[PDB]
């Protein structure tokens, strides 16, 4: 999702209805990405309480 | 006038379209005028939108209306000054029947030497029927005046029709010389002397 | 896509630039189409930036 | 029971009980002249109405405000009208009438317009020329009609008074609710009573040529004369289609709230999108079984050749996965008060869940409650409401990417950021292809091509390359046009496994102007054609020259080829506009001039290049801007699939794009719907606005197919219902006839319930035959000529030939060659016998047979002109000449009929089936309308002019050029030596192959030496293909394979017959 967010941002600095220079599926899987979210404490649980 | 060339064609204009253009850079004119009632680069701005609104057709050279309008009467004076003000000069105009309870009112104004405008006085001008509403009140110092609307039924006029040889005016307001008036099937009617 | 790719060269650990997917020939491309080869040309020509 | 004892015998003769005879036909037509138009009524009196037709008719009806805050004056001295709601409110209002009446003499209670008020109208007074605006406006309105109601409820009353039928198919009476359960007709009786009231003779308007009379009451508005012609059609529908009560209901309903409303034509355009959207547009959505055709197209997909390959059943797959459509299909019910009826519809839909014939003819009855009518206004609203729109160009080509004039034409240089550049290479290759072609340049082929304003009630010589170069984008760069074949599109595009997406451009003629196209394509024609022609002129416009500025750097002459020489005289004409001129004879006072961009309605060349600009705009949506403005590589992927030779097809406005199935079944509904945005978005860049559509069906030149369906819009054309657009009066009487017969064969292609449409066609067929001028009559054997099926003759069985049968003498020779052993029979049967034994009907004297009951006299009567050709006097040499007809007895048959009846056939076996009987082929027919469902079975659905006639009337008399004298051409077009034609009721079915298989021209033990056709003369063979073919479509049932059994006078004395009325032409 900040792939998808920071890919409309270059698309309203570029102005134009396509960003064309993309960060959002490209031709490389990237499953395995992980980034830093609220989900997790900083000792390995879950952030549901 | 009118500012783009859409904005004589999305309204419904009737008339002749002109498209015209100056030897002179209108954009720094915007930057010269004060008193403009709004940003001074605001109006710069509005100048480029209807810049872009307008099609794409080119522009005709504002001499090309300017020596239209001034070119033939001074061409004129050179051979019709000094003859006589009362037969050299006429004028078209609507002329509605005298029997009206409480007429001429001016279309165009020709002047031409003697024998143009003795062929002038054949020609007839009929098949060419308007309806004028007369109501109005006394405006200005001028004597007894009415400013009448006429809407034209038939043809228009075309110019062969009047001449090559005679010069005429392109504009005019509608007035004839208390009381009301209604709709009226009027003609034209060439007057001399 | 030209500027910044020239902008990536600095920046080599973090981000990696690389050409997009739809770029190449549609459906593995083949010789026997006009299309396709020209398509190829302006991929292997864009490649080494 | 007035009506049984008035025609007793007549009622009999039509519902298969007793023989058909002329005397009782020319009897009960001696009495459809004798009725008064308070006899109609009275006959509605007297019948008992159930339960369930009374349903609350409102009051506020008849209580409406006069037209005095309706219309005003504009300035320049026209009418207009001032809108309530909407700027599209410009119909005929209601209000009340009879304020502006004067009576009429012989009778009081009927008035006219008052001829004080039409005389200050044209004197010029401000009321009086709105006053006859509005009556003049309001008779036009009343007179959208093909002849007085009451004919056709008296006709409806005569044909639906025998009762129930038989069939003699599923050999059973038929279930369908009577007089009694007719909702319309209860209406209808209520409304025309309430009017009158205590005032008897009880007609709300009589009907007459030029002009109409009100009935002179305080009850009368304007509402009422388009509301009946509304009912009648319901109340004929709901016999004659078996339509669902509980539909009908709801269809009156809507009427009821539109002569309720503030305009009645205003309120059926905004609600005639009410039926197909709640019933049509939300069909199946949950899908359990069925049958669905499986079609596919061969591979070269510009030639559109078709192939059915069975049929497969359906599986839970194949729902409706199109969006939703509660959203707006409630709030459309919600805004006009009519949410009762929506969503009664939306809660019967919602139970229907296989796709058999049931759920088929629930579509068909919900679209048959649609209102029928003509929308009436003045011109000059017409002309100001149409004519006044304009496309709005969000994303114009800026001035940058345009050169200097060549002249009067700017050139647009290929650099552009726009759009605008791949719409102006296809128009300059089309030029540069059309003018490198050898055709375009004898002058013979000029003068075939050769060979200021325009008004209402000289553009074609100098736009000629614009044309020229339209056609070779629509036959030669993309073939993606159509202009038979559009019926296997749709059954294709309406499968399964694919989707459809309705593209229709809204205001086509509005859409194009200066601003993006024509400056474009005339910038493209300009120099597309002046490489290949320089110098060398067109048909009479010469070479010139005309200054440039194209490059900056210096100015010069550069002369002008000849051909461009028109695009410099008409692209001068295109930028600035077109001038029209309208006078309606529905206001007087009201002539004026009037200056658009938009183009005529109904030009030829208007229609080629609008085709050629849709294809070209989306092809280069699916090649350009697709790709460039979206994310979500489904969608991407979606539209690096397809183009638009192998998914795209426009006839005009409209499109059609078919998105096919893929191994994993149908594509993602919803990417689909993401592409949808993308082409509304991708029309407002540049004027076009799109009326895309999904929702599961297929709509393509205006015909509906949900599953490959066939649905026939009973509301397309109503039976009542006249198209009339000046004031003029219409044609004399004996040209009724024809439209009447319109009618029967416009019933005939969608499926009614067919012996309850043939009963009714003969009570409409003896209402019509009698006119006083001794009076005219036409016996009833003359429409039995112009191919109207009959029931039950000379002592036959009832209901035993099929409307499948041709006119003219293809038609009389079938049926008497079906009947002739049993004819010949009854002749005997009362004292018709002769000594001598005719090769045909044997020993009984035909020609006595014939002129006591006048058989000849309608056969030689029907071929009458009934044109009057160029005063009442030349109509009284035409009724003298249609008189003389009936008062000469005959001899005998045409020439041609004489020849035909010596021809046997023989019912040997039936053909094997050539599609399934559980798939549903076509809606409305099904088992319940057995005989339509037995011949599109058994022969199969159409699933794939002097010159040639006098030419083969020189070639097969002893006698291009020279390769006509030894080929030959197919049965169709070789048989039309002797003006045979395949008629306009086989052209929704398979001909070639019937004519090509199984019609056999050899019996089935072998050669009888008596068929024996010579090696000279083969052109007989394909005329008795065709009288072959007759026999096996006019009986009902089964078409049966057909063999040659017997030619009385021998195959060579046969031709020679055919050759002596080529001799006699």
């Amino acid at each position: 999702d900040e792939a998808d967010d920071a890919t409309k941002k270059q698309a309203k600095d570029t102005e134009k209805a396509k960003a064309q220079v993309t960060y959002s599926d490209t031709g490389i899987n990237n499953a395995n990405e992980l980034s830093r979210s609220g989900n997790v404490d900083n000792e390995g649980g879950s952030n549901q309480k | 006038f009118a500012h783009a060339d859409s904005e004589l064609l999305n309204a419904n204009y009737f008339g002749h379209l002109l498209r015209l253009k100056i030897p002179y850079i209108t954009e720094v004119n915007l930057m010269i005028r004060k008193n403009r009632e709004g940003g001074e680069l605001f109006q710069l701005v509005l100048s480029y939108l209807y810049k872009m609104y307008a099609t794409s057709a080119q522009p005709k050279w504002f001499g090309s209306l300017l020596r239209l309008l001034i070119c033939p009467w001074l061409h004129m004076e050179k051979l019709i000054g000094e003859a006589d003000p009362a037969s050299t000069s006429a004028e078209i105009g609507w002329h509605v029947p005298r029997e009206q309870l409480m007429g001429f009112i001016p279309y165009v104004s020709i002047r031409a030497p003697r024998l143009v405008i003795e062929e002038l006085m054949e020609k007839n001008w009929g098949q060419y029927h308007a309806q004028v509403i007369v109501t109005d009140q006394l405006v200005v110092g001028e004597p007894r005046r009415v400013s009448a609307k006429a809407v034209i039924k038939g043809n228009h006029l075309p110019v062969k029709l009047i001449s090559r040889f005679a010069c005429f005016t392109l504009t005019s307001k509608y007035e004839m010389r208390t009381g009301r008036g209604a709709a009226y099937n009027a003609r034209l009617a060439f007057r001399s002397d | 896509s030209f500027r910044v790719a020239l902008a990536g060269w600095l920046y080599n650990g973090v981000v990696t630039t690389v050409i997009d997917d739809s770029s190449y020939p549609k459906d593995g491309g083949s010789v026997t189409s006009l299309e396709n080869l020209w398509d190829f040309f302006i991929l292997a020509l864009a490649l080494p930036l | 029971s007035m009506i049984l004892t008035q025609f007793g015998p007549f009622i009999e003769s039509i519902s298969g009980i007793t023989d058909q005879s002329n005397d009782v036909f020319e009897n009960a037509a001696k009495a459809f002249s004798m009725f008064t138009r308070s006899d109609v009524y009275k006959a509605l009196d007297e019948i008992p109405f159930s339960e369930d037709a009374m349903l609350p008719i409102p009051p506020t009806i008849y209580t409406k405000p006069s037209h005095d805050s309706y219309y005003y004056i504009d300035a320049l001295n026209r009418v207009r009208r001032k809108t309530y709601q909407g700027p599209d409110d410009v119909y005929v209002p209601n209000c009340s009438i009879v304020e502006l009446l004067e009576p009429h003499e012989t009778l009081t209670s009927y008035g006219r317009l008052s001829e004080a008020i039409e005389n200050r109208a044209k004197d010029g007074d401000s009321q009086a020329r709105i006053a006859t605006t509005y009556g003049r406006i309001a008779e036009s309105q009343a007179r959208q009609i093909k002849a007085p109601l009451e004919k056709f409820v008296l006709a409806l009353l005569v044909a639906e008074a025998g009762g129930s039928l038989y069939d003699p198919v599923l050999q059973k009476y038929d279930e369908i609710p009577g007089l009694s359960h007719n909702c319309p007709l209860w209406c209808f009786r209520e409304i025309c009573r309430h009017i009158s009231g205590p005032l008897p003779d009880r007609a709300p308007y009589l009907y007459l040529s030029a002009g109409v009379f009100w009935l002179m009451s305080p009850r009368m508005t304007s509402a009422i004369p388009p509301l009946l012609s509304d009912l009648v059609n319901l109340a004929i529908l709901q016999q004659t289609a078996g339509l669902d009560p509980s539909l009908v209901r709801l269809g009156v309903q809507i009427c009821l709230h539109a002569a309720a409303s503030s305009s009645y034509a205003w309120f059926i355009l905004k609600t005639k999108s009410i039926f197909p959207q709640n019933t049509l547009h939300s069909m199946y959505e949950s899908l359990e079984g069925g049958y669905c055709p499986n079609l596919e197209w061969l591979e070269p997909r510009s030639d559109y050749k078709f192939m059915y390959m069975g049929a497969m059943p359906l599986s839970t797959k194949y729902a409706r996965s199109a969006p939703s459509n509660d959203k707006k299909a409630r709030e459309l019910g919600e805004k006009y008060g009519l949410s009762s009826v929506v969503s009664e519809l939306r809660r019967r839909t919602k139970t229907y869940s296989k796709h058999d014939f049931t759920s088929v003819r629930y579509i068909r009855d919900a679209m048959a409650c649609t209102s029928g009518i003509f929308l009436v206004r003045t011109p000059t609203e017409t002309v100001l409401q149409e004519y006044t729109q304009s496309p709005e160009i969000k994303v114009p080509i800026p001035q940058k990417d345009w050169t200097g004039p060549i002249g009067e034409i700017r050139i647009l240089k290929d650099t552009t950021s726009s759009i605008a550049r791949y719409l102006y290479r296809t128009w300059y290759l089309a030029a540069a292809r059309m003018a490198a072609q050898p055709r375009t340049w004898d002058p013979l082929f000029q003068a075939i091509m050769r060979s200021a304003d325009t008004s209402m009630g000289p553009q074609q010589q100098v736009s000629a390359p614009h044309t020229l170069t339209a056609d070779y984008i629509n036959y030669h760069m993309n073939l993606s046009t159509t202009s038979e074949k559009v019926i296997p599109l749709g059954v294709y595009a309406s499968s399964p496994p694919n989707q459809s997406i309705n593209i229709d451009i809204s205001a086509c003629d509005a859409s194009i102007t200066w601003d993006f196209f024509l400056s474009v394509i005339m910038a493209a024609i300009h120099e597309g054609v002046a490489s290949s022609s320089i110098g060398k002129p067109f048909m009479g416009v010469p070479a010139s020259i005309v200054n440039d500025e194209s490059v900056v750097g210096v100015r010069a002459a550069r002369p002008i080829s000849g051909m461009q020489n028109m695009i410099q005289h008409l692209s001068k004409l295109y930028k600035r506009g077109f001038s029209y001129r309208v006078n309606d004879s529905f206001s007087p006072g009201n002539d004026f001039t009037h200056m658009t961009t938009t183009f005529p309605s109904g030009s030829t060349a208007t229609s080629t290049e609008h085709t050629a600009n849709n294809s070209t705009m989306m092809e280069t949506f699916l090649t350009v801007w697709g790709p460039e403005h979206t994310d979500d590589p489904d969608v991407l992927r979606l539209m690096k699939s397809l183009t638009i030779q192998r998914n795209y097809v426009c006839q005009g406005d409209d499109g059609l794009m078919i998105i096919d199935g893929n191994t994993a079944g149908k594509v993602n509904s919803e990417t689909i719907q993401k592409m949808l945005e993308l082409i509304s978005k991708y029309g407002e860049e540049f004027g076009w606005k799109y009326d895309i559509a999904y929702d599961g069906t297929a709509e393509y030149l205006k015909l509906y197919f949900i599953f490959g369906c066939r649905i026939p819009n009973l509301s397309r054309h109503p039976i009542v219902g006249k198209e009339r657009a000046n004031s003029s009066a219409e044609e004399p009487w004996p040209a009724i006839l024809d439209q009447i017969m319109g009618i029967f064969f416009n019933g005939v292609h969608d499926g009614l319930q067919w012996q309850r449409w043939i009963r009714y066609s003969w009570a409409l067929c003896c209402a019509f035959s009698r006119q006083r001028t001794g009076y005219l009559q036409y016996p009833m054997w003359s429409f039995v000529y112009w191919g109207l099926p009959l029931v039950k003759v000379f002592g036959s069985d009832p209901w035993i030939f099929s409307w499948y049968m041709p006119t003219g003498d293809l038609g009389m020779y079938s049926w008497i060659s079906l009947i002739r052993p049993l004819m010949t029979r009854w002749m005997v049967a009362n004292g018709y016998v002769t000594d001598k034994c005719s090769p045909v009907f044997g020993n009984a004297d035909y020609r006595k047979c014939f002129n006591e009951l006048k058989l000849y006299q309608g056969y030689y009567m029907a071929q009458l002109p009934r044109n009057p050709k160029k005063t009442r006097e030349e109509l009284a040499e035409m009724d003298e000449t249609l008189m003389r007809a009936r008062k000469h007895s005959y001899s005998s048959f045409s020439k041609l009929l004489e020849a035909y009846l010596l021809v046997k056939w023989r019912m040997c076996e039936a053909r094997e089936p050539s599609v399934d009987l559980r798939l549903p082929l076509c809606a409305g027919i099904d088992p319940l309308n057995s005989d339509p469902f037995l011949k599109m079975v058994s022969v199969g659905p159409m699933l794939q002019n002097a010159i040639d006639s006098a030419l083969l009337r020189l070639r097969t008399l002893g006698a291009l050029a020279g390769k006509i004298m030894l080929q030959d051409v197919n049965t169709v077009q070789l048989a039309r030596v002797v003006n045979l034609a395949v008629p306009d009721t086989w052209m929704s079915l398979d001909f070639d192959t019937m004519f090509k298989h199984h019609v056999k021209l050899l019996p089935k033990d072998g050669r009888h030496l008596n068929t024996d056709i010579p090696p000279r003369m083969g052109w007989l063979r394909a005329i008795l293909r065709f009288l072959g073919a007759g026999m096996a479509m006019t009986a009902t049932g089964v078409a049966v394979d057909i063999y040659l059994e017997d030619i009385h006078g021998g195959g060579r004395s046969l031709g020679q017959r055919f050759m002596t009325w080529m001799r006699q032409e």
